[PDB]
């Protein structure tokens, strides 16, 4: 969904990486994105978790794609 | 070149944490004698195509205790 749509959410976006120049990396996430997690009044139970990507240069798909993100 | 010396110019400051900056290894940026030897460009966005397995890129750490005296020049 949009703002321009709904105003459901207060807030639903945290970035994380932006414009990096590499697709493998090991980068220390700062304290906003930790505070952002705890920055909800509401229950945690009751709002989802989404991953978004933002990219160029990818046009083209091949049979099978590999993505490995996890939280350490 | 197989018939004359090759000269390489790197970017070895991995603390450098400039955003727009990368580590990046660039070819006859100066001539075999001392003199400028053409233009620099950029490679690290190859490396991984020229079948370098990590090893083709020099990174260098002159304070490895960051005390605020680095040790190499």
């Amino acid at each position: 969904v949009n703002n321009d749509t709904r105003n459901v959410d207060k807030n639903n976006a945290i970035l994380l990486v932006s414009n990096s120049t590499n697709s493998q990396a090991y980068v220390d996430l700062t304290n906003a994105v930790s505070d952002a997690v705890y920055g909800s009044t509401n229950t945690d139970s009751n709002v989802n978790i989404g991953f978004a990507m933002y990219f160029t240069g990818v046009g083209d798909l091949a049979a099978k794609e590999v993505i490995v993100m996890d939280f350490f | 070149d197989p018939t004359d010396e090759d000269s390489w110019t790197f970017a070895t400051n991995t603390k450098n944490t400039t955003s727009s900056f990368n580590v990046d290894t660039f070819y006859q940026v100066f001539d075999e004698n001392g003199a400028s030897g053409g233009s620099a460009l950029t490679l690290r966005t190859t490396l991984s195509s020229l079948m370098c397995e990590d090893n083709c890129v020099l990174t260098l750490d002159v304070d490895a205790q960051s005390s605020g005296t680095p040790v190499v020049t």
